[PDB]
Order: structure tokens, then C-alpha cells, then sequence
């Protein structure tokens, strides 16, 4: 509910870091 | 060969998952030695920004070794498809775990949370290090109580105390608003995902709970006000980390910065060289339960199966194997 691990805002991102 | 292989290893549990990489707990068979191992798949090395990032993960992950709040690393080495790091199993679980299960915390746990954590990014700021990456995710526990920071494949090396840089990165919750705009940063990055955390951890939700172009909007815009039943203290330190502006954010001035931090009111109760020789007993003790203290950990990974997902062969013998040359490495203190 409050927290939600990977949720919404919550998943780490990069410009310089491929991803998934 | 010196160098451990994957062979020397027992493959117990998947305890974490994020953007990048999958956390297993492992065992080293000639030790009977538990470990957590950070895997990272080489396909998803494309350019020379991902062999950046990996080679500075690998680099902080050495130098973690040196400070008591920081994951330090056992062994490094790798497979056709993928890159390993074997590093300190922390099992108290992370912040992220106890903030949904606690809720809310006292100051007085925010105070030592922060107050640890304070060390661990001065520490690498010291050394011209940028953490970039700073979330309850990110933040354990010990056996103990007290903390480590992990993941540092986010991390600016190089930085000499003015210098700045400038990639777009971070996770969008705790990015601060001089990413947002586009500007060259410096340290102050850290300390305003600090003020974030800090929030969170004092109040029970985010300060910018609420598509990422919404949220990013909110985080230029918006100013912060308090829950009125916090202290003037943890009031007047939530805010000053929060400010909008990086030259005038508590603990980013080039000159004054940690020492405002140290000396600042929420802070007084702190014996900061106590604290960074773990000699303040911690306000919470971890309950270590199920095996391998597994009960401190999130269920939908310990219920994964435990597996390294299978390669797809037509990809992995594509991939240009020069550019880990040397990755192998064993931390020769144990
Ligand atoms: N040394 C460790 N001990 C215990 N749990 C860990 C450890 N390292 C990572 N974890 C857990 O695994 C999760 C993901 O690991 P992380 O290194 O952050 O991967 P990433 O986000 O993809 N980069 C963390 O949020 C923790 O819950
Ligand atoms: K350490
Ligand atoms: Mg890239
Ligand atoms: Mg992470």
C-alpha cells in the first residue's frame, strides 16, 4: 500500500544504463 | 588459477531483484561461508557506458571494504553469459522490508538510520564518489541493527570536491530537482534522496507520493510541509535536506557541508566517532528467523525458483568476451 517495491516512482533508471 | 568459478559455489536461495541485476544467496563449498551474489547478465552490456558502470560497481565495491557501513566484496568472475560479484550476505533484510512491516518510525530510529548512512555517503564523497542511487531498496540491515549501503552500479568515481557531472539517472522518487532541470551536480544529489528517505522513514509515505512527467512536475514544485506532530528538529532537518536549491542544501556546501550536517540540532544526541566505530548499540535488533535469517527477506523472491534463467545460445555467442579481461578477483583480506 505505502510502499510498494518496484511500484509507481520506484525503479532505478539510467541515460547511460541498459535496462530490462 | 587463483580465481573462484561459479562451481565453487551452492546456489541456496533468490533473495532480490532491481533494474539491472538478480541477488541469490549463496554458499562458498570450501568454507561452509554464506554469501549474497549479484548477478548481472552480459547481454545487457551493449555499449562502453555498460562496461562503465559495471567496472565502477566493481571498483566501489573494493574500496566498500574499508568502511563499516558499506557491502564489501569476496570475489568477483564470470561465466560466457553473465557477470558475478560475491558479496557480505546482510540479513537483517532491507529498509524497504521494514518500513512495510514497522510503518512509521520514532526519531529516534531515523536518527540512527540516517546518522549511519550519513557516514557511509561522506565516506564515498570523500573518495570522489557520487552514491546516485539512494533508497529504502538500497539500504540493509545487519544481524546487529546497524546498516550498510549496497548497489553502486549508479555511482560518479573521479569527482575532485568542486567538480560536477551531468547523466539523467536515479530512481524518479528520490531524484532532486537540479537532475530534473538538466543542470551539472555535484554531491548534493545524495543528500537530498537523504532528505527523501528521511521523510519516509519519519512520516510512513513519500513527500512526493502521487505518469513520471506528473511526478517529476511535483518534485520542481512542490514545497514540503511537515507533519505537525514531528519535533522542531527532525521538522527543521527534513527541510533543509529538501531544499530546492543544491547551493543552499544542508550538507552541500563545498566548505561547511558535513560539519553542518554533524552539528545540526536532530543531530545532537549523535557521538559521531562512536557511531562510525559501531559502538553505539542500535535501537532496533533484527529478529533473525527461518533459515538463514530468509524470514527478513520478501516472499515473492524466496518463493522464485532458484535458477540462473537459461541462455539463449544464439545471443550469448555473439557477445565480444575481451571486454571482462581481468574481471576475476578475490579480496585478498579475507
Ligand atoms: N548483500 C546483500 N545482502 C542482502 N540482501 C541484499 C544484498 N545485496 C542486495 N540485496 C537485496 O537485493 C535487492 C536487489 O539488489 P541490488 O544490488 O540493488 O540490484 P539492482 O537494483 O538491480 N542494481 C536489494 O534491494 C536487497 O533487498
Ligand atoms: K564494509
Ligand atoms: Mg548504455
Ligand atoms: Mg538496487
Amino acid at each position: 500500500l505505502a510502499f510498494q517495491r518496484e511500484g509507481f516512482g520506484r525503479q532505478s533508471m539510467s541515460e547511460k544504463r541498459t535496462k530490462q | 588459477s587463483f580465481s573462484l568459478g561459479l562451481q565453487d559455489f551452492d546456489l541456496l536461495r533468490v533473495i532480490g531483484r532491481g533494474s539491472y541485476a538478480k541477488v541469490l544467496l549463496v554458499r562458498l563449498k570450501k568454507t561452509d561461508r554464506i554469501y549474497a551474489m549479484k548477478v548481472v547478465k552480459k547481454e545487457l552490456v551493449n555499449d562502453d557506458e555498460d562496461i562503465d558502470w559495471v567496472q565502477t560497481e566493481k571498483h566501489v565495491f573494493e574500496q566498500a571494504s574499508n568502511h563499516p557501513f558499506l557491502v564489501g566484496l569476496h570475489s568477483c568472475f564470470q561465466t560466457e553469459s553473465r557477470l558475478f560479484f560475491v558479496i557480505e550476505y546482510v540479513n537483517g533484510g532491507d529498509l524497504m522490508f521494514h518500513m512495510q512491516r514497522q510503518r512509521k518510525l520514532p526519531e529516534e530510529h531515523a536518527r540512527f538510520y540516517s546518522a549511519e548512512i550519513s557516514l557511509a555517503l561522506n565516506y564515498l564523497h570523500e573518495r570522489g564518489i557520487i552514491y546516485r542511487d539512494l533508497k529504502l531498496d538500497n539500504v540493509l540491515l545487519d544481524s546487529e541493527g546497524h546498516i550498510k549501503l549496497t548497489d553502486y552500479g549508479m555511482c560518479k568515481e573521479g569527482l575532485r570536491p568542486g567538480d560536477t557531472t551531468s547523466t539523467f539517472c536515479g530512481t524518479p522518487n528520490y531524484i532532486a530537482p537540479e537532475i530534473l532541470r538538466g543542470e551539472d551536480y555535484g554531491f548534493s544529489v545524495d543528500w537530498w534522496a537523504l532528505g527523501v528517505l528521511m521523510f519516509e522513514m519519519m512520516a510512513g509515505r513519500s513527500p512526493f507520493d502521487i505518469t513520471e512527467d506528473y511526478l517529476f512536475q511535483v518534485i520542481l514544485e512542490k514545497q514540503i510541509r511537515i507533519p505537525r506532530s514531528l519535533s522542531v528538529k527532525a521538522a527543521s532537518v527534513l527541510k533543509s535536506f529538501l531544499n530546492k536549491d543544491p547551493k543552499e542544501r544542508l550538507g552541500c556546501h563545498p566548505q561547511t557541508g558535513f560539519a553542518d550536517i554533524q552539528g545540526h540540532p536532530f543531530f545532537r544526541n549523535v557521538d559521531w566517532d562512536m557511531m562510525e566505530q559501531k559502538q553505539v548499540v542500535p535501537p532496533f535488533k533484527p529478529n533473525i528467523s527461518g533459515e538463514f535469517g530468509l524470514d527478513n527477506f520478501d516472499s515473492q523472491f524466496t518463493n522464485e525458483p532458484v535458477q540462473l534463467t537459461p541462455d539463449d545460445d544464439d545471443i550469448v555467442r555473439k557477445i565480444d568476451q575481451s571486454e571482462f579481461e581481468g574481471f576475476e578477483y578475490i579480496n585478498p583480506l579475507l
